[PDB]
């Protein structure tokens, strides 16, 4: 069992602390910037690749890993990874705070009428311009937990380096004609919004 | 097919008509024609109940050994035709039963034939038409010379003759018949049939006129 | 009270080098043929006694995977075949195409009859010859059919001639003047590290080169328990090599009393076809008492849980990979190449809580590309007559399986692709050394003032 | 030099197998190792098998021994790996790679990367996209969903081109099925609410699809 | 466990020749069971076997013409031939064969091969196969001379053999000679039967040949009497 | 009693400087081993040839060093350059005993070059040179 850090707050000019804990653990250390290509930063624990930065070392124990950082900057903005041999550890997205904070601007949707003739009705809920790239969607129809119908996507870059998402609760025109008036539920940064919606409009 | 010939009382030694490449599994038949085959030996050496310990076989003792049956005491009654049944293991299975070996014996005492001879009967002269029967037993060797005489002079018209065979006491027998007409018949004094077998003639004689 | 330095001429001190080492084989001189591949015509004869010295008070470092006496005898191997196949029968003309028809109809076919035109030794006439060809050597190309020779699309061939022998003699490693060659004499020897106890020798064990896979034969042994050294046992990229402790019985038969073709070529080349097969066909194999194995496997995972807990189920699999040379315990037997069916062996499951003998099918080849090297391929001639021999399995070559569910049971299989690793199960209680007779130390002897 | 690239990614369905190609150059290709790593976009790196090209053996993760078969073509220096009975749970990315410069000869870890194949395993039979609107009710905000195809992507508008700010569009979620959904907004002032119209469109070219919505406007 | 085979005795080109073969003294289920020819003036030829488990498998010399199969019931093996041609003219002998498997190699591998014995034997049937139509044979009787005496009759113009004879229906088995069929110009046959008795029986004891054809169902009872003299 | 070759490479540093002439001997043995051997007449060849010449290369450049410090003829010959103590900081009693010519030479494997240079420069320059202006009556 291989195992570390999911997340860690950072900002540029700091330092960020990361673990891993398992046998033979912190062999190398790795970088995936979304999309391809991992590349390995530090061999061993403490093998400055020939090759790489020399800001960049690693601590271990008999059992845990410590990765260390030192003059962050937004290029290390990518996930980070512990190796084990043929065991690699779970995934640390490593954030560097470089935008303020953004409030989601949630607009959620009703099925529209030539959805409900065709047998179905789709709630459209849309989250746009917030930052960090993350947000929490929880469907509540008449505040009671709705655990069937949820589609949800990941973070997407937006041309304002903001961040978007989107969510789907697919009803019925049976189901979208009986509780008063969904509320999808957005949590950013623990905050939470409300935003209701039924078949009698504004 | 092969022809062989032993005298009576001597050891025969007879080869397989094909010969064994590898492992070899083979079993012997015995075949006189107009008799169904009797197993002689099989898994090369193995003799089955009934068989005497006279004839053996080659036991395949690692390879090279041609398969041979061995037969200790030649007797008259085992002139009769030898089939090789040969399986090995690289031939594929075995559908054929090889050549045969024809056994001949040779040494068997010289019996001179037993002859009787039948005029037509009743009954035929009665539908018009004669025919002479001749039977011949009890000789060996199974030359023999068959022929017919009218009074005394040689006919070649309606002489229908069989091949010699072995009785049950393997001595040789065989039939000749001549076929004519009524006409042919009473009008001639009398009718003769010979028997030639080494060196030896026997000659009954039949008549219309007889008792 | 008034220090001077002191040279000493001839003091015991040495150093780790890796230098120009040499053969050593029993004076023996068998000739009465022309043979002999490795002790060749003047390998140094051996001491009569060697003069293995004790070293009281002295601990050394081994490294058998670092060595440097495995990566020579490696290359030392290699130059002695090319230099034996050179004078050789060159097989360039045959690879013709080849019309080749199946052997058996009483099938309970691996083996060719093989006709083809071919040259003879006026350059202008032609030949067509028939040959056995086992089946690993050939391949079809397109209604006769058509066939080749498997490495005529890689490489060229090269027939060993039939005088030279096969079969490995122990040999010997001396060191010259000046070096050294130490010696481990540790039971317990762990895969690496320092040698509490150590001699000195002048050469090295009788090393029987036998170049075989995924099982070591007529090597050397191991003491008490059976032992277990890797580079790292944990790292399933380095191999986990095995030395036994008790040997084992092998008896490897080619069942089928073959002939040889002498078809002349051209002007003394002359090519050793495969002649009909005389008696039974018959596939080779190799029986080991499956009694013996099953003790076998016990010191084994017993030497095994001092390095993975008391308590995990390891299991025993057959090899699942590599060329047909590392899939199969590859050896040479009298020589013909013999290539066989580990499958018997490697699959009973162990819980770490008559004779019954196991028979393993083996395939034949005569085209050989040994070392796992690319070019010049070889043609082993048939040889004439049935096959035997005996060899004891001496070690193993094993490797584990990758990340599995919290290793909850560990797994091994075969194979030895770097052949520098039969070496090291006779090498491993070997090392290197430079001698230093120069000490210098502070004394208060002084010489003679000049003035 | 000293480099990994690999075949081209696709797209196969269940049971089906694929082979994908692993071209190595810039080192002596038959010396190292070899192994073979899949990422999910969304879970660990879970290590497959290595195989060096000196001998060609192998040994696989036991989470995937059988299904996986990894090949060599020293005569091209290039490796390869076939996966059968292939399942939509095993798409994923899926990159080569070795060690050569380090100085580590223990075979691991790591260092030279091929920018991998992605393969993804779906029944993505073709599947028809249906498009319905967002209705309208300060501002007010209007849009259209376009739901039900099979794979990406497609491409939606608004007013034949002549309607083009204060628009938003988000990314395609994978509906779990296997079809792709994704929907699109725009904010108009409701002061046009009942008078003035507003229209969407989409494309779709995998199967020649093509789908309008007219939107009369609500007088709000 | 004896065993006697039936058959048609003459079946005409293109037509299908069925031989059954009656089993007594033992079952059907112990033995390998086959069928074998002999045709005049050529050696013995290996036509079939049907096994334990009712699998069967024929020479493939005769080119799948040939059925083989076991009717229980009534333990007859059956045998039926289709496309036949007058080359087909042979005896037919049924037989049991008893299944060997000699061992040369490992038998995990199946370094072996199995063979027959043929360790019980029919009696053999003889069929002929021609277009001319079959034709019961003329008995005569051949008297005694009046004056020991030899005795029999004579089967004249029949087609095809073979023909039984009998002397007073089993009865008198001591002395009886039969002689071989002769084959006359015409491609008729002819055979004789003799018996020799004592000149004292003659004039009270009727002396009846029995003559059987069963190819042409011919059976004609024919006595013998003495010359009048 | 006698016992081999190297006995005492790991006892103390007194005890090892006692058996110079066994040491002494190994070092070229080389013909006694090996001539060629020309006794019967490839790579074994090459091997040996090259062990030859590495085994008279190696001991001819130790010779060399004693011949310029005058110890042609000798197995020990003392010398006037003082033990500058900075070396080593081990007493007489340190050095010489409860150590190993090993554990030493691991310590000395520092300074050696100071050494030779001051082995070739202080003494056998001038000692030799003073020699001849002496003998001159
Ligand atoms: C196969 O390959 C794998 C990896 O690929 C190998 O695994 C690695 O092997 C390395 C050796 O090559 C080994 O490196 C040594 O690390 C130790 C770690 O000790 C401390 O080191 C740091 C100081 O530099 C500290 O910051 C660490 O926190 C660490 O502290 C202690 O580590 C203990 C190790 O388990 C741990 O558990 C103890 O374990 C022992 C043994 O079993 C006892 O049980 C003990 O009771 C336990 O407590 C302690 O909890 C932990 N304590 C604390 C407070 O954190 C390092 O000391 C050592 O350095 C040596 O040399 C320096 C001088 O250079 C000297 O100062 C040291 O004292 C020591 O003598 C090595 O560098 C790796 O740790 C190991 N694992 C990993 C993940 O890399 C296999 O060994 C290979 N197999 C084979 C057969 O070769
Ligand atoms: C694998 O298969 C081989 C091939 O069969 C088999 O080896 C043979 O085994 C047989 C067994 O019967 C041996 O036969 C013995 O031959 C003895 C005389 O040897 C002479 O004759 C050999 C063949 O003779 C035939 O061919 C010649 C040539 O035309 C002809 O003159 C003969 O009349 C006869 O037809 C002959 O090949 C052999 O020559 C050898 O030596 C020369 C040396 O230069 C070499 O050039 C040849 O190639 C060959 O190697 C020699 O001329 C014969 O006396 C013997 O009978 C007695 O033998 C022993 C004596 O110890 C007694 O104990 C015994 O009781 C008999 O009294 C027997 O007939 C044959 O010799 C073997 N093959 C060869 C080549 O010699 C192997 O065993 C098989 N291996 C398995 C199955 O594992
Ligand atoms: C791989 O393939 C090769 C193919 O070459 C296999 O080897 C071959 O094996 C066969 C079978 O044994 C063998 O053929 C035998 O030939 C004998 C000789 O008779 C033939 O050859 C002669 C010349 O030797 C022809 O000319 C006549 O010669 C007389 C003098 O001997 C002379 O007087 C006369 O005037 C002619 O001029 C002759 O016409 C005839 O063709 C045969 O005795 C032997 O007998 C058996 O097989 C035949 C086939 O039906 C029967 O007819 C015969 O009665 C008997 O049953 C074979 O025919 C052939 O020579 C040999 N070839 C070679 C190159 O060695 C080999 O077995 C295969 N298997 C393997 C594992 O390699
Ligand atoms: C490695 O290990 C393998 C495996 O052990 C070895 O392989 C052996 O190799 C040898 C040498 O090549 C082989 O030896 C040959 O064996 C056969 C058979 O010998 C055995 O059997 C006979 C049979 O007699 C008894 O059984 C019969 C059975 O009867 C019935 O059989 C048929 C069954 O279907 C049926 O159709 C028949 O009609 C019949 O009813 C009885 O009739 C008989 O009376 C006996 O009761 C025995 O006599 C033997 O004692 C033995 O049991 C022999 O014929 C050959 O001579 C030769 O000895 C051997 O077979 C191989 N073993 C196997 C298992 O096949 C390798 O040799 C080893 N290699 C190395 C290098 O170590
Ligand atoms: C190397 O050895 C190979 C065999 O291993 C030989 O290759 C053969 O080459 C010949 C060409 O000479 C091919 O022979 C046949 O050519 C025939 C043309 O007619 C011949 O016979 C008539 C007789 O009247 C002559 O008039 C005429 O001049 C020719 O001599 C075709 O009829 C052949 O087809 C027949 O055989 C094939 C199978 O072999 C069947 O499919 C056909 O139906 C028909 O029965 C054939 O084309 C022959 O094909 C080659 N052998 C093989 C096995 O394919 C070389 O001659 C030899 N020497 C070299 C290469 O120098
Ligand atoms: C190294 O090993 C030696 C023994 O090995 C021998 O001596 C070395 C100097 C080398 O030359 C080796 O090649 C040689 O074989 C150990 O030496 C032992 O030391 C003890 C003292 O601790 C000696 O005891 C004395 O013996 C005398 C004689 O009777 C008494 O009078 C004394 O009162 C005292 O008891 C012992 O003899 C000696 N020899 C042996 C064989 O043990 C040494 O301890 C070891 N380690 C070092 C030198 O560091
Ligand atoms: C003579 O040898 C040839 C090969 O040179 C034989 O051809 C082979 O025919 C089989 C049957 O159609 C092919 O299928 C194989 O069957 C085996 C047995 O189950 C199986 O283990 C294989 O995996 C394969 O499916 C086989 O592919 C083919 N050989 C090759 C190389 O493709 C031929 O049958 C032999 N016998 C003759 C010609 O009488
Ligand atoms: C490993 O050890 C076994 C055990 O010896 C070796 O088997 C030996 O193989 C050789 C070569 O086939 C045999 O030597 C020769 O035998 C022939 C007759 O077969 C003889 O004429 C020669 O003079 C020569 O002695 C030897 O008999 C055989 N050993 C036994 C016990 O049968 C094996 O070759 C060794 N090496 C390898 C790589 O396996
Ligand atoms: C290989 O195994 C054989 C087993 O037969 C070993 O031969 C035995 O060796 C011991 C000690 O050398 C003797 O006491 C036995 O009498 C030998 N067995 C015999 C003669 O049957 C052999 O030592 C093993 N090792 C090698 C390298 O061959
Ligand atoms: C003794 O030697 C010590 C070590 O220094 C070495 O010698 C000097 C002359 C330089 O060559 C230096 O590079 C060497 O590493 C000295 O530190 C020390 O002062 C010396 N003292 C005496 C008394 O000679
Ligand atoms: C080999 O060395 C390691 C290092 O301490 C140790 O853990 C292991 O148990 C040793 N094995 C043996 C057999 O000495
Ligand atoms: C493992 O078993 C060995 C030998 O029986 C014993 O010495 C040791 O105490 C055991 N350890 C554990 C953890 O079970
Ligand atoms: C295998 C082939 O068989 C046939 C012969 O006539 C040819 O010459 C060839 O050897």
């Amino acid at each position: 069992a291989l195992t570390q850090p999911r997340s860690v707050s950072g900002s540029p000019g700091q330092s960020v602390n990361i673990s891993c804990t398992g046998a033979y653990s912190g062999l190398g250390w790795y970088q995936q910037h979304p999309g391809r290509a991992p590349k390995l930063i530090i061999y061993e624990v403490n093998r400055r690749p020939s090759g790489v930065s020399d800001r960049f070392s690693g601590s271990k124990s008999g059992n845990t890993a410590s990765l260390t950082i030192s003059g962050l900057r937004t290029e290390d903005e990518a996930d980070y990874f512990c190796s084990a041999f043929e065991y690699f550890g779970e995934g640390t997205k490593l954030t560097v705070l470089s935008q303020p904070k953004a409030a989601p601007s949630v607009t959620l949707f009703p099925p529209s009428s030539e959805e409900l003739q065709a047998n179905k009705a789709t709630l459209v809920c849309l989250i746009s311009d917030f930052y960090p790239g993350a947000v929490t969607v929880a469907w509540k129809a008449d505040s009671s937990p709705v655990k069937a119908g949820v589609e949800t996507t990941t973070p997407s870059k937006q041309s304002n380096n903001k961040y978007a998402a989107s969510s789907y609760l697919s009803l019925t025109p049976e189901q979208w004609k009986s509780h008063k008036s969904y509320s999808c539920q957005v949590t950013h940064e623990g905050s939470t919004v409300e935003k209701t919606v039924a078949p009698t409009e504004c | 097919v092969r022809p062989l010939s032993v005298a009576l009382g001597e050891t025969a030694r007879i080869s397989c008509g094909r010969q064994a490449l590898g492992s070899r599994a083979v079993q012997w038949y015995q075949h006189r024609p107009g008799q169904a085959p009797i197993l002689l030996i099989y898994n090369n050496q193995d003799r089955p109940s009934g068989i005497p310990e006279r004839f053996s076989g080659t036991p395949d003792i690692n390879f090279g050994t041609r398969a041979t049956l061995t037969i200790s005491g030649v007797e008259a009654g085992d002139e009769a035709d030898y089939y090789c049944h040969m399986w090995d293991s690289r031939s594929g299975f075995s559908w054929s039963f090889g050549g045969a070996t024809r056994l001949t014996v040779l040494g068997q005492p010289k019996a001179a034939p037993s002859v009787t001879l039948f005029p037509p009967s009743s009954e035929e002269l009665q539908a018009n038409k004669a025919t002479l029967v001749c039977l011949i037993s009890d000789f060996y060797p199974g030359a023999v010379t068959v022929a017919w005489k009218a009074d005394s002079s040689p006919v070649k018209a309606g002489v229908e003759t069989t091949t010699p065979s072995k009785q049950s006491n393997n001595k040789y027998a065989a039939s000749s018949y001549l076929s004519l007409t009524p006409e042919q018949w009473k009008s001639h004094r009398s009718y003769s049939c010979q028997v030639t077998h080494e060196g030896s003639t026997v000659e009954k004689t039949v008549a219309p006129t007889e008792c | 009270e008034n220090l001077w330095v002191t040279v000493y001429y001839g003091v015991p001190v040495w150093k780790d080098a890796e230098t120009t080492l040499f053969c050593a084989s029993d004076a023996k001189a068998y000739e009465t043929e022309k043979h002999n591949v490795w002790a060749t015509h003047a390998c140094v004869p051996t001491d009569p006694n060697p003069q293995e010295i004790h070293l009281e008070n002295v601990t050394e470092e081994f490294n058998m995977w670092k060595n440097n006496m495995v990566e020579q005898m490696h290359t030392d191997i290699i130059s002695l075949w090319d230099q034996s196949l050179k004078p050789c029968v060159k097989l360039t003309p045959l690879c013709v195409t080849l019309q080749c028809t199946n052997v058996t109809n009483n099938i309970t076919g691996e083996l060719k009859n093989c006709s083809f035109n071919m040259t003879t030794e006026l350059r202008d006439k032609k030949q067509k010859v028939y040959s056995l060809f086992y089946r690993l050597d050939v391949v079809q190309i397109n209604s006769n059919k058509e066939y080749r020779l498997i490495n005529c699309n890689t490489s060229a061939i090269t027939q060993a001639c039939p005088k030279v022998s096969f079969e490995p003699i122990p040999i010997h490693y001396c060191a010259p003047a000046g070096f050294a060659i130490l010696k481990c004499k540790d039971k317990k020897f762990n895969g690496t590290g320092p040698c509490p106890s150590v001699s000195t020798v002048q050469c090295t064990h009788g090393i029987k080169p036998v170049v075989s896979t995924q099982l070591l034969l007529n090597g050397s042994l191991a003491e008490e328990e059976v032992m277990i050294r890797s580079e790292n046992i944990t790292n399933n990229a380095k191999n986990i090599l095995v030395q036994f402790n008790t040997p084992v019985q092998i008896n490897c038969t080619r069942p089928n009393n073959n002939t040889r073709k002498s078809i002349r070529i051209g002007p003394g080349q002359a090519f050793y076809a495969t002649g009909d097969i005389i008696g039974d066909i018959r596939q080779a194999h190799c029986n080991v008492s499956k009694a013996t194995w099953n003790e076998t496997l016990g010191k084994v995972v017993k030497q095994l849980r001092k390095h993975f807990g008391n308590n995990t189920i390891i299991r025993f699999a057959n090899s699942s990979g590599g060329d047909l040379e590392v899939t199969t315990h590859s050896f040479n037997c009298g020589g013909e190449f013999f290539y066989c069916n580990t499958s018997g062996l490697f699959n009973s499951t162990w819980i770490s809580n008559s004779n019954d003998s196991i028979t393993l099918p083996c395939r034949i080849k005569q085209i050989i590309n040994m070392w796992q090297r690319i070019g010049q391929a070889m043609y082993a001639p048939p040889i004439q007559g049935v096959i035997r021999c005996v060899s004891n399995i001496t070690g193993l070559i094993l490797t584990r399986d990758g990340g599995s569910t919290n290793s909850t049971t560990e797994t091994f299989r075969p194979g030895g692709g770097d052949m520098r690793d039969n070496w090291r199960s006779e090498l491993y209680k070997y090392k290197v050394v430079k001698i230093e007779p120069l000490g210098v130390a502070p004394t208060r002897c002084k010489r003679r003032v000049v003035g | 030099q000293v480099q990994l690239v690999q075949s081209r990614a696709e797209v196969k369905k269940p049971g089906a197998s694929v082979k994908v190609s692993c071209e190595a150059s810039g080192y002596n290709f038959v010396d190292h190792y070899i192994h073979w790593v899949r990422q999910a976009p969304g879970q660990r790196p879970q290590w497959v098998g290595w195989m060096n090209p000196r001998g060609g053996g192998v040994n696989y993760s036991q989470r995937f021994q059988g299904r996986v078969t990894m090949t060599r073509d020293t005569s091209i220096d290039t490796a390869y790996m076939q996966l059968n009975r292939l399942t939509s749970g095993d798409t994923a990315v899926y990159y080569c790679a070795t060690q050569v410069k380090l100085d580590s000869s223990a075979g691991y870890p790591f260092d030279i990367w091929g920018q991998g194949t992605m393969v993804t395993v779906s029944s993505a039979s073709t599947k028809g996209p249906s498009v319905f609107p967002l209705a309208p009710s300060g501002t007010a905000a209007l849009g259209c969903l376009v739901k039900d195809y099979f794979p990406e992507p497609v491409t939606v508008s608004w007013n034949s081109g002549a309607l083009t700010s204060g628009v938003h569009t988000f990314p395609a979620v994978l509906q779990s099925s296997g079809l792709y959904s994704l929907s699109s907004v725009v904010t108009v002032p409701s002061s046009s609410l009942g008078t003035q119209t507003y229209i969407c469109n989409v494309n779709h070219k995998p199967s020649n699809t093509k789908v309008d919505k007219k939107v009369e406007p609500k007088s709000c | 466990v004896q065993l006697q085979e039936s058959g048609p005795g003459l079946v005409k080109p293109s037509e299908t020749l069925s031989v059954t073969c009656s089993v007594s003294g033992d079952s059907m289920n112990n033995y390998y069971w086959t069928w074998i020819r002999q045709s005049p003036g050529k050696g013995l030829e290996w036509i079939g076997y049907i096994s334990d488990r009712e699998s069967a498998t024929y020479n493939p010399s005769l080119n799948s013409r040939v059925v083989i199969s076991r009717d229980t019931s009534k333990n007859q093996l059956s045998l039926k031939l289709n496309s036949v041609t007058p080359a087909d003219t042979a005896v037919y002998y049924c037989a049991t064969a008893r299944r060997g498997q000699r061992i040369y190699g490992v038998v995990s591998f199946g370094e072996f091969f199995y063979y027959y014995s043929m360790d019980v034997w029919g009696k053999g049937t003889t069929v002929t196969v021609s277009s001319a139509s079959t034709k019961g044979p003329s008995v005569f009787p051949l008297a005694p001379s009046s004056k020991t005496a030899a005795l029999g009759c004579l089967v004249k113009d029949y087609f095809p053999e073979p023909v039984t004879v009998s002397w007073n229906s089993g009865a008198l088995t001591s002395g009886v000679h039969t002689f071989p069929a002769v084959l006359q110009s015409s491609g008729l046959y002819s055979l004789s039967s003799v018996v020799t008795v004592p000149s004292s029986s003659l004039g009270t004891q009727t002396y009846i040949c029995n003559v059987n054809h069963k190819p042409s169902n011919t059976k004609v009872d024919k006595r013998v009497e003495p010359k009048s003299c | 009693v006698f016992l081999g070759f190297l006995g005492a490479a790991g006892s103390t540093m007194g005890a090892a400087s006692m058996t110079l002439t066994v040491q002494a001997r190994n070092l070229l043995s080389g013909i006694v081993q090996q001539q060629s051997n020309l006794l019967r007449a490839t790579v074994w060849g090459i091997k040996q040839l090259q062990a030859r010449v590495l085994a008279v290369e190696r001991y001819l450049r130790d010779q060399q060093l004693l011949g310029i410090w005058g110890c042609s003829g000798k197995l020990i010959c003392c010398t006037n350059v003082p033990w500058n103590s900075s070396w080593s900081n081990r007493n007489l009693s340190e050095i010489w005993d409860n150590m190993t010519w090993l554990q030493w030479d691991k310590e000395i494997s520092n300074y050696t070059q100071i050494i030779y240079g001051l082995l070739e420069e202080s003494q056998n320059q001038q000692e030799k040179n003073e020699q001849d202006l002496l003998a001159l009556d």
